[PDB]
């Protein structure tokens, strides 16, 4: 509880479809982007945390809640764009006479700040008297001991909770989701999604000299001008699809009804025909 | 050991972001080394002090063959926090982020440390992170970002055999590795090869939050840069996004003196409010 | 603990039920309950655990349920090779109770 | 598959310390949720749990008998040993050691039976 | 009302538990519950009230809890000077029930 682990993963493919065929996870409340539509979404920095709590305390893992474990043991900020996964672990985390291998903090002066782990254990002296490493009436121990017995109903049984801190900051992603690796595109317009970056335009080859550390490529603005192939390392510029304006040449409805269209910005290829300047 | 000082005319600029740019003048705001600063001139002809690691360094490794082959960081250095050894032995640059009290003089094998613990991270990258008058010049810009360590490197040989000093010229740095392990660092300790059986001189700077105007070349490299903290010509070149300003008067910033002291004069009441009448009353309310 | 009927009789072909009562049931919700079968001279083998399901290797003749707090073992199609002792077992607050005994005597 | 065999002296003097063992083979006791227990079955009576061990060196015993039941694990040689003192001529029964795979599967695989008479 | 075990046995040094069941619990949420101790020939003194806490002058050997609707008194390290009657008491909707009694017999 107070020593929740953190095993961050990076540079790997995360297929969340495996979690469905596992043990029943009737706690999949994705406080974030989307519970189902998650495989078609890459991540940059995913932090996987884990801890074991009771049953009636799982509702405090949501971003923003009161209680005892959501204020002094493990508190989440009101910006968490991720998912929480919990399941009944009363089959292997609850033994005879109670499993005392889980300790939770009970006495803490101030509220726990976002993403803080209190691994220290000092004698909680609640003021008004100088205490020492002993136990008395006004001086007690901050950490407590959980009693996980199989004779408890829904609410007092152990529940292994594991969350995924999806940062998703603007940066070259490392943890992409599972998707069918399709082929390349010729001088046509597509909806490519190269390494998280989801743009649209003509993917034509270029003659730029990218550096070994460079992945993306921009221009005088924030537009992704060029990019390198993830599995080919080729410099291909990303030019947007052909667009323009439409001007209707009308000689007047009182005279006739024939019109003429002026596709300004086209070379008579992406549309008699007469190319003007 | 009297610490000397040198100059940093146009050295200490790296690539802030990993984005390719060509023929543009981009302005960035990140930790860099201010131009014309004071950098220690520690000579390795014995020297290994524990210099601070407030925010970023400019540790140079001017050597001949193998004099400087490692660095060490940390905040406690007494088996309390995790360390960072970046030893650069023969075809091995294995970084260890374990926690141990190595020694009080890491001279250099296993003579660096003397114990082990539960190491939380260890990188096993294979490529090592390392004439008449052509010596070897190399600099390693580090940062203390919570995300990664941001290890930069750029090696280049010097031309003339002048006394040891940072030469005149510009050379950007590119990232090599990014260690996602987070650990507080306040000081650093270099790891030099003893090899007893002058010689070298490592320079140590300190980064500061500044504003730079980086000019990218047509191939994709930075040729020159301007730091908007120098003489007002630099600020004039920064506020116009150019390197050749025209003749005329240009407004850049606004002069304003900042306060130095703080006055808080609350009234002399010396009487606590009787909150015990509304919080500890016998009959509370209806 | 758990009390079980001492003597239970059953005609060949019919079906009989057992009773695994509460008897100061400190088990709580009484979620998990397993039934065993022990023939005279052998070792007790598991016949049905988690009465909502059945283990592999057991025919459909054995089935169980628990309406409110009492687990029942429904054994249909009695045969001569079925006279053995059955036991219902659960998890108590400080031990693992195995209940009482139930001897089946198939007459005829 | 799981083979749970017992051993030890069947006939013993009264008021002594039994050394009934349980040699398990076919699985590893270090699995999370595993363990080997002991169940007594008097002649013409019902089952009764005596002791149970786990994968974290925890030794759980019956609340009625705690001053004599002392179980121990020997995974180094895969032989669970049970020791009980103050043997009276009422404990004569066929003992069984079964593996507890998990909470839902309470002692799926059992032993074979060793009658330990006390007279 | 509240039902309690009649006779509870415990070896010197071990720990035993008491049961304060519901028995048509009109107490509602069963928030507050206090346990007393009455030696033969003396007056009942409070040992543990508000089982989540303990009163002054009481050693750490006495502790209690209430999972869902049943309060239990955990007394560890039994001694010779502990054979007394214990009573669990709560607040009903129209009175203050005191439940039954629980005699502790420390053999050996």
């Amino acid at each position: 509880v107070y020593a929740w682990n953190r095993k961050r993963i990076s540079n790997c493919v995360a297929d969340y479809s495996v979690l469905y065929n596992l043990a029943p996870f009737f706690t999949f409340k994705c406080y974030g982007v989307s519970p189902t539509k998650l495989n078609d979404l890459c991540f940059t920095n995913v932090y996987a945390d884990s801890f074991v709590i009771r049953g009636d305390e799982v509702r405090q893992i949501a971003p923003g809640q009161t209680g005892n474990i959501a204020d002094y043991n493990y508190k989440l900020p009101d910006d968490f764009t991720g998912c929480v996964i919990a399941w009944n672990s009363n089959k292997l985390d609850s033994k005879v006479s109670g499993n005392y291998n889980y300790l939770y903090r009970l006495f803490r002066k101030s509220n726990l700040k976002p993403f803080e782990r209190d691994i220290s254990t000092e004698i909680y002296q609640a003021g008004n008297k100088p205490c020492n490493g002993v136990a008395g009436f006004n001086c007690y121990f901050p950490l407590r001991s959980y009693s996980f017995r199989p004779t408890y109903g829904v609410g007092h049984q152990p529940y292994r909770v594991v969350v995924l801190s999806f940062e998703l900051l603007h940066a070259p992603a490392t943890v992409c989701g599972p998707k069918k690796s399709t082929n390349l595109v010729k001088n046509k317009c597509v909806n490519f999604n190269f390494n998280g970056l989801k743009g649209t335009g003509v993917l034509t080859e270029s003659n730029k000299k990218f550096l070994p550390f460079q992945q993306f490529g921009r221009d005088i603005a924030d537009t992704t001008d060029a990019v390198r192939d993830p599995q080919t390392l080729e410099i291909l510029d990303i030019t947007p699809c052909s667009f323009g304006g439409v001007s209707v040449i009308t000689p007047g409805t009182n005279t006739s009804n024939q019109v003429a269209v002026l596709y300004q910005g086209v070379n008579c290829t992406e549309v008699n025909v007469f190319q003007t300047r | 050991l009297p610490p000397a000082y040198t100059n940093s005319f146009t050295r200490g600029v790296y690539y802030p972001d990993k984005v390719f740019r060509s023929s543009v003048l981009h302005s960035t705001q990140d930790l860099f080394l201010p131009f014309f600063s004071n950098v220690t001139w520690f000579h390795v002809i014995f020297d290994n002090p524990v210099l601070p690691f407030n925010d970023g360094v400019y540790f140079a490794s001017i050597e001949k063959s193998n004099i400087i082959r490692g660095w060490i960081f940390g905040t406690t250095l007494d088996s309390k926090t995790q360390s960072l050894l970046i030893v650069n032995n023969a075809t091995n640059v294995v970084i260890k982020v374990c926690e141990f009290q190595f020694c009080n003089d890491p001279f250099l094998e296993f003579r660096v440390y003397s114990s082990a613990n539960n190491c939380t991270f260890e990188y096993v990258s294979q490529p090592f992170l390392m004439q008449g008058n052509f010596k070897n010049l190399r600099e390693f810009v580090f940062k203390n970002i919570d995300g990664y360590f941001k290890i930069y490197s750029k090696h280049t040989p010097i031309i003339v055999r002048e006394p040891e000093d940072l030469p005149q010229g510009f050379s950007a740095l590119e990232p090599l590795v990014d260690l996602p392990i987070g650990i507080n660092i306040t000081r650093f300790q270099t790891l030099l090869a003893l090899h007893r059986s002058g010689a070298a001189a490592y320079y140590v700077g300190y980064l500061q939050p500044r504003t730079f105007l980086l000019k990218y070349n047509e191939n994709g490299t930075i040729t020159d840069a301007v730091d908007c903290a120098l003489d007002p010509l630099s600020e004039t070149k920064c506020t116009l996004k150019s390197f050749t300003v025209e003749k005329g008067i240009y407004q850049t910033s606004n002069f304003r003196v900042q306060p130095t002291e703080s006055i808080v004069r609350f009234p002399n009441i010396t009487n606590l409010c009787p909150f015990d009448e509304v919080f500890n009353a016998t009959r509370f309310a209806s | 603990a758990l009390t079980q009927p001492a003597s239970v009789s059953g005609s060949p072909g019919l079906s009989i039920t057992i009773s695994c009562t509460a008897t100061s049931s400190d088990v709580g919700a009484y979620n998990y309950v397993s039934w065993y079968q022990q023939h005279p001279g052998q070792a007790p083998k598991l016949m049905i655990y988690d009465v909502s399901k059945r283990p592999s290797g057991v025919s459909n003749r054995f089935s169980g349920s628990k309406s409110a707090n009492t687990a029942s073992l429904t054994i249909s199609g009695l045969q001569a090779e079925d006279e053995a002792d059955y036991y219902c077992s659960s998890y108590t607050t400080t031990s693992v109770v195995f209940g009482g005994g139930t001897k089946l005597t198939v007459l005829g | 598959q799981v083979t749970l065999r017992e051993s030890g002296p069947t006939l013993v003097k009264p008021k002594q310390t039994l050394t009934l063992t349980c040699t398990f083979s076919g699985f590893s006791l270090s699995t999370p949720g595993g363990g080997v227990g002991w169940i007594r079955q008097p002649p013409g009576k019902a089952l009764e749990w005596l002791a149970l061990i786990y994968w974290d060196d925890d030794k759980r015993y019956s609340p009625s008998l705690k001053s004599s039941l002392t179980i121990t694990k020997d995974t180094s040689k895969n032989q669970v040993v049970l020791t009980m003192t103050n043997m009276d001529p009422v404990d004569t029964a066929t003992y069984y050691c079964a593996r507890l795979t998990a909470a839902d599967t309470i002692f799926d695989c059992w032993g074979q039976g060793t009658l330990v008479t006390v007279s």
